[PDB]
C-alpha cells in the first residue's frame, strides 16, 4: 500500500528499493509567438530514480528528441519513464533488483505497473510523503549533466557522496531531503547558505562541499531557518 | 407453448418466471407455469418468505427436455427435475391444465422485452459457464463466485465467466503498453472476439447473461463481469460498426428493465459515466445515453 510516516524507517531495511520520481521528464518554456499566440518549446528532462539506502542515483536523461512528432506529451512523459524505469529493472542482475518502487505521484502507478506486468513480484507503491525530489535540478552537477546531454544518456551519482562513512542511511536521507526542501523554497538562499564559505570545496567527484560533521549541524541549522522563515514570509506569521 | 409442473408448494415462496414474478403460500395448491414461449431461453427463480436470504433458481430451455420443480425438504430448496417418461409428463400436464391449478405466463402481445433481453444468449453457452453436465438446466444462486473471484472457494459451483483484466499479459501486447492499454481495440478485437468467443454474438451473450444473473440473483461476480464487458468496448477505439449499434440497443432495454430501486447497488457509477461521456464511445450509444440521463441523472 502507500508510503507515509507510520512506515519510514521501512526505507531504510535491507530489502531493495527504489523511489521513481517524474517531475523534471518534460520541461518546456512557454513562448509567444510572432502571431502572437503561445507555443512551448521543450528542453532536456531527466527521471529521477535513487535507492534511499544506498544513495545511488539512476539519473535517465531525456533528450528533446523523444518528444519530436508525439502528441499530448504530458500523458506520453509518464509512460516513457515506465519504460525507462523497466528497462533498467531489466539490465539489473537479479539480485540486484528493487522488490519494490516507489512513486512519488499517483499518476505513475498504473503506466508503471503495465509496463512491470513480468515482474509480478515488484511490488508497485505510492507515496503519502510530499518528497522534494523535483529540486534535483537545482544540483548544479545534475542540472549540468541534463542540460548538456545531445542524446539519450544514462548517468550514475551517489546522491550521498561519502556521508554513509559517518552517519546511517535513515540520518543522510534526511539531510538530503532538508537540503531539496530548502532548494525548492528559495534556491537562491539555499545555494548561498551551502556555498558562502570559499574554503568549504566540492570535490570533483561529488555534489556537495565536504562539510565537516560540525559543520553540517550548522548548515542543517540555517536549511530549517530558511524554510520556517519563507514559510512565514509566505504565510505572513 | 410449453409448461413446468409442480409436484406441490410447501412453503411460502415469491416465485419468479423471467421478469414476471407471483406470490405463492404456504401449502397453496399450486402446480406450476404454463404458456411459456417456445425459442427463448427461461430462467425460473425463488425467494423464501421466511429467508430473503439466498435468491436461487433455474436456466433452462423448453426444446431440450420435460422439467419440473418438487420441493426437497432435506436440502430445503425447490429443485428443478427431469422427466424422461414423456407420455406420462404429458398426462401430468393436462390434468393439473384441466384443473386449473397453473399460472399462466403474462406475456403481452406487443412486448419483446424478454427477446431483448436474451437475444443471444443459448442453453450450450450458458452450461459451459455453469458446470453440472448430468443436468440441460442450469441452476444460479446469489452467493456463487467467479472463476476470477476465486483467483483474488469450491470450484464446482462456481460461475466460469471469461475473464477480463486490463493489466494482464494477455491484454498487453510487449512494446505497445501505452497502447494497448490506453486504447484496448487489440484485447477486444484480437483476444476476445477473434481468439475466444468466435463472433460478437457469444461476446453478448455472455454480456446479456451477467446481466440477468446481477439482477435476478443480485450476483456479486456477474454485475463485475457485465461491466467490464461494457468497458472493455467502451474503451476501445476501433469497434465494428453493427457491434455498436447492438451494444446500444442491448443496454438500452436493461436499463429500461431494471428496478428503479436497485440502481444504487447494480449500476457501477465510474464505469457507465466512463462509458458515456469520456470513452471512445462517448458519442455512439444514442439510446443508452438517454435513457440513462432520463432515469438515473443521479448516478451521472
Ligand atoms: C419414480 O418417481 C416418480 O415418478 C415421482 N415423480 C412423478 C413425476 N412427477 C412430475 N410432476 C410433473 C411432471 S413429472 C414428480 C414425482
Amino acid at each position: 500500500g502507500a508510503m507515509n510516516s507510520s512506515n519510514y524507517a521501512e526505507l531504510f531495511n535491507n530489502d531493495i528499493k527504489l523511489f521513481v520520481d517524474d517531475t523534471n521528464v518534460y520541461r518546456v518554456t512557454v513562448h509567444k509567438t510572432f502571431e502572437g499566440n503561445v507555443a512551448t518549446k521543450a528542453i532536456n528532462g531527466c527521471i529521477f530514480t535513487l535507492n534511499p539506502k544506498t544513495g545511488h542515483l539512476f539519473l535517465k536523461i531525456i533528450h528533446t528528441s523523444v518528444w519530436a512528432g508525439q502528441k499530448r506529451l504530458s500523458q506520453l512523459a509518464k509512460w516513457k519513464t515506465a519504460e525507462e524505469v523497466s528497462a533498467l529493472v531489466r539490465s539489473l542482475p537479479k539480485e540486484e533488483q528493487p522488490k519494490q518502487i516507489i512513486v512519488t505521484r499517483k499518476a505513475m502507478l498504473d503506466p508503471l505497473e503495465v509496463h512491470m506486468l513480468d515482474f509480478p513480484n515488484i511490488a508497485i507503491r505510492p507515496t503519502e510523503l510530499r518528497l522534494p525530489f523535483s529540486a534535483a535540478m537545482s544540483i548544479d552537477k545534475l542540472s549540468d549533466v541534463v542540460m548538456k546531454a545531445t542524446e539519450p544518456q544514462m548517468v550514475l551519482f551517489n546522491i550521498y557522496d561519502d556521508w554513509l562513512d559517518r552517519i546511517s542511511s535513515y540520518t543522510a536521507f534526511s539531510r538530503l531531503t532538508l537540503l531539496l526542501r530548502a532548494l525548492k523554497t528559495n534556491e537562491e538562499s539555499a545555494k548561498m547558505i551551502l556555498l558562502s564559505d570559499p574554503t568549504i570545496t566540492i570535490k570533483s567527484y561529488h555534489l556537495w562541499p565536504s562539510f565537516t560533521d560540525e559543520q553540517w549541524i550548522t548548515i542543517e541549522s540555517q536549511m530549517r531557518d530558511l524554510i520556517l522563515t519563507e514559510y512565514g514570509r509566505k504565510y505572513n506569521v | 407453448m410449453n409448461t413446468v409442473p409442480f409436484t406441490s408448494a410447501p412453503i411460502e415462496v415469491t416465485i419468479g418466471i423471467d421478469q414476471y414474478s407471483f406470490n405463492v403460500k404456504e401449502n397453496q395448491p399450486f402446480h406450476g407455469i404454463k404458456d411459456i414461449p417456445i425459442g427463448h431461453v427461461h430462467v425460473i427463480h425463488f425467494q423464501h418468505a421466511d429467508n430473503s436470504s439466498m435468491r436461487y433458481g433455474y436456466w433452462f430451455d423448453c426444446r431440450m427436455g420435460n422439467f419440473y420443480i418438487q420441493y426437497d425438504p432435506k436440502d430445503g430448496l425447490y429443485k428443478m427435475m427431469e422427466e424422461r417418461d414423456g407420455a406420462k409428463f404429458e398426462n401430468i400436464v393436462h390434468n393439473f391444465k384441466e384443473r386449473q391449478m397453473m399460472v399462466s405466463y403474462p406475456k403481452i402481445d406487443e412486448d419483446d422485452t424478454w427477446y431483448n433481453l436474451t437475444e443471444f444468449v443459448q442453453m450450450d453457452k450458458i452450461r459451459k459457464i455453469v458446470r453440472k453436465d448430468e443436468n440441460q438446466f442450469s441452476y444460479v444462486d446469489s452467493s456463487m463466485t467467479t472463476v476470477q473471484e476465486n483467483e483474488l472457494s469450491d470450484p464446482a459451483h462456481s460461475l466460469n465467466y471469461t475473464v477480463i483484466n486490463f493489466k494482464s499479459r494477455e491484454a498487453i501486447r510487449p512494446g505497445h503498453e501505452m497502447e494497448d492499454f490506453l486504447d484496448k481495440s487489440y484485447y477486444l478485437n484480437t483476444v476476445m472476439l477473434q481468439g475466444i468467443f468466435k463472433n460478437s454474438s457469444n461476446y453478448f451473450g455472455e454480456l446479456q447473461f451477467a446481466f440477468l444473473n446481477a439482477m435476478f440473483f443480485g450476483n456479486y461476480g456477474s454485475s463485475l463481469q457485465w461491466h467490464a464487458m461494457i468497458e472493455l468496448i467502451c474503451s476501445s477505439a476501433t469497434v465494428p460498426k453493427h457491434m455498436l449499434d447492438k451494444l446500444d440497443e442491448i443496454l438500452y432495454y436493461q436499463i429500461k428493465t431494471l428496478p428503479e430501486q436497485y440502481s444504487d447497488i447494480l449500476l457501477n457509477e465510474r464505469v457507465w459515466n466512463i462509458c458515456l461521456y469520456s470513452s471512445f464511445q462517448k458519442n455512439s450509444l444514442h439510446n443508452t445515453e438517454k435513457i440513462m440521463e432520463n432515469k438515473y441523472p443521479e448516478l451521472l
